[PDB]
RNA sequence: AUAAACAUACUUUGAAUCGGCCAAGUCUGGUAAGCAGGACUGGCGAUGCGGGAUGAACCGAACGUCGAGAUAAAGUGCCAAAAAGAAACAUAACGAGUACCACAAAAGGUAUUCAUUCAUAUUGACAAUUAUCGAAUGAAUGAGUCCUGAAAAUGGAUGGCAUUAUAAUUUCUUAACUGAUACUCGACCGUU
RNA sequence: UGUCGGCUCUUCCUAUCCAUUUCAAGCAGAAUUGAAAAAAGGUAUGAUUGUUCACCAUUUAAUAGGGAACGUGAGCUGGGU
RNA sequence: AAUGGCUGAAAGCCUCUCAAGCCAGAAUUUCGUCUAGAUGAAUACUUUGUCUUUUUCUUGUUACUUUAGUACAAUUGAAAAUUAUAUACGUUGUAUUUAUUAUCUCGUGUAUUACUCUAUCAAAAGGGUAGUGAAUACUGAGUUAACAAAAUUUAAAGCAUAA
């Protein structure tokens, strides 16, 4: 027999399955759509949430009724210190998508991004990159490096460059960084490696990334809640109160 | 598809003996011919088998299978409908040749079996008398054609490979 | 424009059956699917019969004055009076037709020879190249 | 013996059905298939007609858990995979390892680009097709159906056809000047001895 | 039924030269070149020459041949070979084609961009919106007069479907339309010369 | 050293289309693309040879073999019937089986 | 005429059983029913085997334990043992595809193939522009195929994969082939 | 095999009520009527009755018709039977 | 998609096509975007460089330890596209497994190679250069074989140290 009355589902199927992630830093999934006409420029930042206010601000848009001396709006305050460039890699387009093909690294790697490469660094040796370092001048090492630029002006079509933080700039108690790959829209190939260079140990700033009265995309991780029942995780009616066995459960 | 020449008499009160019915029936092998003959008697005649006598049964043979003749078959066959007659014209250099064009063409164009088809006569026409749209393409002196997408011959079964090596091309011809 | 047609004269080269590599001389057409070939049996061997064109392949000669039709005794004439058989065995299918009865006579000892002689000189023939 | 050799088949120009019946027979032999360009197969039907198959066929999916529905691949090469798996005895280790025998790969990768390739008569669009019935690439079909590596294949072949016929230009050239240093030393005076033997059963 | 040949020949004038490879046929004449394909794989283009008057003499002609085939393909020769022949008179006398703009209350401006490439539509039935209406390469709008423009091209299906899709564009919606006989209608189909 | 036999594939047994008979196995041997040319082939020695890893201490040999006889064509197709000294196992389909020469009537 | 001596005629004592069901070139009641009830026969029950994918009844054929050989129904692109050739009307479509069987009708089409009848067919019919234009044109009917008609509830069923001058359908040719616990020959076990 | 209805909830059918794209009208406009593609999105609040059903008063772009063991009792209620 | 059109035959005309070839057209389909996600890839450090099994230490993994056994660089595998395919020819008629004249010695230089190795420039190359070796052709000559034997593909035991 058919439902007597219609209503819409409760929830939405686009996210099921409902599984919780597993690291803090949420990876993009996308970058916007390369353009070659452009001068090359970085694609993304990172930041941490520090919390919310609200902002009186004066309208400027034309034939609408909002009022003269300023509307409410709230605002979240995303501090966004200096990210430092070290080392950049590039992707080729394979029958089975992206596929990285080198990763170029710079001379010098702070501390902080030393620490993702271990689970223990207080029982580590501490000796990544330590290789790296001590032959990076060696002209078997330096031909190799000239070698791997080579190669991505060849047989790659995606540069991004792996850029962190600097914990030791925000109240945080963690000490080991956050990468994120940003990807470098712009130009052809061979300046976008000239532009990806460049940039090796680096700091760039929130500003060189992004403008004034811009509209961006914000990607993170929700507030955990833990084990839920039906009301709250997808808002079902409740039951009536003469229900035997529990009220917030479908039926 | 064989040619018979068959014989035979009537010997009773009804029929006096001394006339004989022949016929010349297109059969698979000489025991249809027979029984193609005996219905033939019965459905005009009245004459039965236990009332008659068969004299001869002779194959015929053709004459020249070697030249190339228009045929003209006469027949009659039965639909969901009703009973139509039909006159079909093939080409052929035998009789029997060409009976089994026939046969194998009703079967496919008009879905009817050999047990719905009598065949009442065969006979040459002329080069001008055909009248197939298609059939008359052909009975001109100066006909030529390509044959195009040929499909490259095998001698025999012995080459006939699955999987070949390099690559596959038509002919044409 | 098409070179090879199936018309009458046509000579045809029979590719299956008891008369395989026999040449044959079309005589007549009775439509798109058969044709009678009379290659001529006092010479080639093939008797006067209907095949169908799947069995046959074309070749560049066609015998001239051949009506439909025609007998035995003047197709004759007019097939060594274009001398096909001379012509045939200068084409690269008529090299190929004898190429294939030259090495179906040979032994195990005619094929030690061959082998051996021929690597040789295939050998040779590449150092001879700078 | 063994027969560790690899059958390449190009299927350019091929059925994807026909091609399929012979190689799932001898992948039962013992016969390591691989099949490149698998995207250049041909299928009986326009665009319009394939798409409503494809169409029937993504409907059938498990009503209660999709996740466990029937999975439909849209890349050429697991079409016939899909296709080829179909003509294998299913559920017994027989069929499942004269399946581990055969791959596609959309174009043409780099230890199987430079192998010699093979053909299926029975398979030819040429022999069992009537020139006017319109059919579909497997590659074109692909893409109407959500395929997105269907330019960088267009892009690689392009640059496979541009290596192999400068190759094919000098391998042209090397060979002229052997069959013509060939030709020198079997008309030489020296090795009549040779020659005439070869020409007694027509080699030379 | 099937015929066992059908044959269909275009002439080729004097100033027309027409070269083929593998059912391309490529055609240069005074006013400029023009190419197509036809993929039709049971057709046979090729040149020649051949009588085609009762007592005129021999002239060079592009035959196109279709040996046995049904009434479906058999259709085809004709078709192809009126393509070829409208390439020659495209090559030698472009067609035009006249289109006249019709309106009740409203009138509409026609707003022809420098390079004639593209046109703009305006006012149409008293509508805000501007349509636009892009030209294929090769066509070329222009205002002949008041209230009437004309296309100028070499190949006539790409100047017969500009000038359609500038009609369809300007279609009336949820109106009875033989009331509101409103749009711009192809007056005639001409040739330039 | 030399070849002097001819690879046949292990089919599988004479069969019906739910039934199985292990006595006869077919073998499709290399170039026979019809059953006119296995007249040749008529009374041949086949052997099924395959490899077996023995331990270092046992005295087994590591290279065992079965042997047998093919008795008559089965299809158009040129594929036969052999018969062995023991049935195959049916772990060996789509194996190589060795066709000798011998017995000889050349 | 044919067959019949482990033929024929029985006698005595007794068991179980009398809920039946199915098929059909059959019938009666009923709108009809996998509904109810009958005449004749064959089956299932009491019965496995090969085939129809699967199925109490359909098709072949009825069973001691086996070896080899021809076969039956029916099959021969792969699952699956086994086929090659010939001609056609089909096929731009979830159209076609193993009877019982698991569905489709009336009706319509300037869709297509073939046949019959009639008229125009030339020194000139039809279409287009009396002339040119120069070979078929028009009408009616019948028989096959195709398309519309054709809408149901979990996602799915020529068995599946797949085919498309077929690997579909209708008919053929070839002293082609495959295959049952039935047939022939042989070995053994038991009853007579 | 827990036998009505209601409440809660998901999915499916189209023989479509609305929204989208089209053709026709005895379609001037507005409002309507007949039909095609299309089932991805929506399709209400109450008085009386245990009612399914019904009949009223509104609101809405619309307040369409049905299936899932006449969906759903170790999901509820027990009004009816 | 429905639908409206373009050129256009069949059927000299007409026609949007129960023809080939195109365009416009949906809350439509597919890319793009969002969520979960298998086989994967790059980089960092630790190793190792012909190979395995049984044991064994550890929370566990890798390297690691012992006793053996096993192979030792050098002829493999690519035209593309079309098929009514420019003209000519039809090059016929057996895909992989599976195309080397038994072993060794003696010999002279030259030449060759999708051959091996070294150095170098490059390179997600059957790459270039230079050298060396191997095999082959010019192209030989000589020794030996009789009975026997001509086989890996992997077994068995450990926890000192490091990450």
């Amino acid at each position: 027999s058919h439902r007597k009355f219609e209503a819409p589902r409760h929830g939405s199927l686009a996210f099921h399955p409902r599984k919780r992630v597993h690291k803090v830093r949420a990876t993009v999934s996308a970058f916007p759509k390369d353009n070659a006409a452009e001068k090359p420029h970085l694609t993304g930042f990172l930041g941490f949430k520090a919390g919310m206010t609200h902002v009186i601000r004066e309208v400027k848009r034309t034939n609408t009724k909002l009022p003269k001396d300023g509307v409410l709006e709230p605002v979240t305050i995303i501090e966004t210190p200096p990210m430092v460039v070290a080392g950049f890699v590039g992707y080729k387009k394979t029958t089975t998508g992206l596929k990285p093909i080198t990763a170029v690294f710079a001379e010098h790697i702070a501390d902080e991004f030393k620490r993702r490469y271990t689970k223990k660094w207080y029982k580590n040796t501490k000796n990544q990159f330590a290789v790296h370092t001590e032959k990076y001048n060696d002209v078997k090492a330096k031909s190799k490096r000239e070698r791997q630029i080579r190669l991505i002006k060849n047989r790659c079509d995606v540069v991004r460059v792996i850029a962190h933080t600097q914990m030791a700039l925000v109240p945080l108690k963690q000490k080991k960084a956050e990468v994120m790959e940003i990807q470098i829209n712009g130009g052809s190939i061979a300046e976008k490696v000239d532009f990806a260079v460049s940039l090796l140990e680096k700091q760039i700033s929130v500003n060189s990334v992004f403008g004034t009265d811009e509209c961006i995309d914000v990607c993170s991780v929700t507030k955990g809640h833990g084990y839920n029942g039906v009301i709250k995780r997808f808002g079902v009616r409740h039951l009536p109160r003469k229900t035997h066995r529990g009220l917030r459960k479908v039926a | 598809m064989k040619e018979y020449y068959i014989t035979a008499r009537c010997t009773d009160k009804a029929h006096n003996p001394n006339e004989i019915f022949r016929s010349r029936v297109f059969a698979p092998n000489y025991v249809v011919a027979k029984s193609k003959f005996w219905m033939m008697l019965k459905k005009q005649h009245k004459v039965k088998k236990i009332n008659a006598e068969l004299l001869q049964c002779q194959p015929i043979f053709e004459k020249n299978p070697t030249v190339v003749k228009n045929y003209q078959i006469f027949l009659r066959y039965v639909s969901a409908g009703g009973i139509h007659n039909i006159t079909k014209q093939y080409r052929d250099v035998t009789r029997v040749g060409a009976v089994r064009q026939m046969y194998n063409d009703l079967a496919s164009q008009y879905r009817t079996r050999q047990d719905k088809i009598q065949l009442i006569s065969i006979t040459t026409v002329g080069d001008k008398a055909v009248k197939n749209p298609v059939l008359h393409q052909f009975v001109g002196h100066h006909v030529k054609f390509p044959m195009v997408h040929c499909k490259p011959v095998i001698a025999s079964k012995r080459f006939n490979l699955p999987i070949k090596a390099g690559k596959l091309t038509t002919k044409l011809c | 424009v098409f070179s090879r047609f199936v018309e009458v004269g046509r000579v045809v080269l029979m590719k299956t059956g008891p008369f395989a590599s026999k040449l044959a001389v079309i005589v007549e057409i009775l439509d798109h699917n058969r044709v009678l070939v009379d290659g001529p049996q006092a010479i080639t061997g093939v008797p006067r019969q209907v095949v169908n064109l799947n069995t046959i392949s074309l070749t560049s000669f066609v015998v001239n004055k051949v009506t439909r039709g025609m007998t035995h005794k003047k197709l004759c004439l007019r097939f060594t009076q274009d001398a096909i058989i001379k012509r045939f065995n200068k084409t690269a299918t008529g090299k190929a037709i004898e190429k294939r009865i030259l090495r179906e006579k040979m032994t195990d000892f005619d094929k030690f020879q061959v082998s051996i002689i021929n690597r040789k000189i295939n050998a040779a023939a590449k150092i001879a190249v700078s | 013996s063994t027969n560790n050799k690899v059958t390449v088949i190009d299927c350019h120009g091929h059925v994807l059905g026909r091609v399929a019946s012979v190689v799932a027979k001898h992948l039962l032999l013992g016969q390591k298939f691989v099949l490149v360009r698998c995207e250049d197969l041909q299928v009986c039907g326009t665009l319009k007609m394939r798409l409503v198959q494809w169409e029937l066929y993504q409907r059938k999916r498990v009503n209660t858990n999709p996740t466990r529905g029937a999975f439909h691949h849209r890349s050429p090469a697991d079409m016939v995979r899909k296709a080829v798996r179909g003509m294998l005895p299913k559920n017994n280790y027989r069929g499942k390892l004269a399946l581990k025998n055969l791959k596609c790969f959309e174009g043409c990768p780099a230890p199987y680009d430079k192998m010699k390739k093979s053909s299926i008569p029975e398979a030819a669009a040429i022999y069992s097709f009537n020139p006017t019935r319109k059919r579909t690439l497997l590659g074109e079909l692909g893409t109407a159906v959500g395929w997105k590596y269907a330019d960088v294949v267009a892009k690689n072949e392009a640059e496979r056809k541009e290596r192999a016929a400068k190759w094919y230009a000098a391998k042209q050239l090397k060979q002229k000047a052997v069959a013509e240093a060939k030709e020198k030393i079997l008309a030489d005076e020296k090795y009549k001895a040779k020659v005439a033997i070869l020409k007694k059963f027509g080699y030379a | 039924p099937r015929l066992l040949k059908k044959t269909e020949h275009v002439v080729i004038p004097e100033g027309v030269n027409i070269e083929i490879n593998r059912k391309n046929i490529k055609v240069t004449g005074p006013r400029g070149s023009l190419t197509r394909e036809f993929q039709h794989p049971k057709v046979d283009i090729y040149a020649s020459k051949l009588v085609v008057k009762k007592e005129g003499p021999k002239e060079n002609v592009v035959v196109i041949d279709m040996w046995y085939g049904n009434r479906r393909d058999s259709a085809v020769v004709r078709t192809i070979a009126s393509h070829i022949k409208n390439m020659i008179t495209g090559v030698t006398k472009g067609y035009q084609y006249k289109m006249r703009v019709v309106y009740a209350h409203f009138p509409v401006t026609l707003v022809i961009a420098d390079d004639g490439k593209s046109i703009q539509v305006q006012n149409f039935l008293g509508e805000k919106r501007t349509r636009h209406i892009e030209m294929y390469d090769g066509v070329v709008v222009k205002k002949l007069g008041k209230d009437e423009i004309c296309l100028e091209g070499n190949d006539v299906e790409k100047v017969s479907q500009s000038a359609a899709n500038i009609h369809a564009a300007n279609l009336v919606r949820n109106k009875d339309i033989r009331q509101f006989l409103d749009g711009v209608y192809v007056s005639e189909k001409c040739l330039i010369e | 050293k030399c070849r002097l036999h001819v690879n046949a594939v292990f089919m599988g047994f004479q069969r019906a289309q739910r039934n199985q008979y292990p006595n006869v196995a077919l073998l499709q041997i290399s170039g026979v693309n019809t059953k006119e040319d296995t007249p040749f082939y008529i009374g041949k020695r086949v052997a099924y040879v395959y490899k077996v890893n023995v331990k270092k201490g046992s005295n087994k040999p590591a290279i065992r073999a079965i042997f047998g006889k093919i008795v008559a064509p089965h299809g158009n197709h040129g594929v036969v019937k052999a018969r062995f000294l023991h049935n195959l196992p049916p772990k060996a389909m789509g194996q190589n089986l060795k066709v000798f020469l011998y017995p000889s009537n050349i």
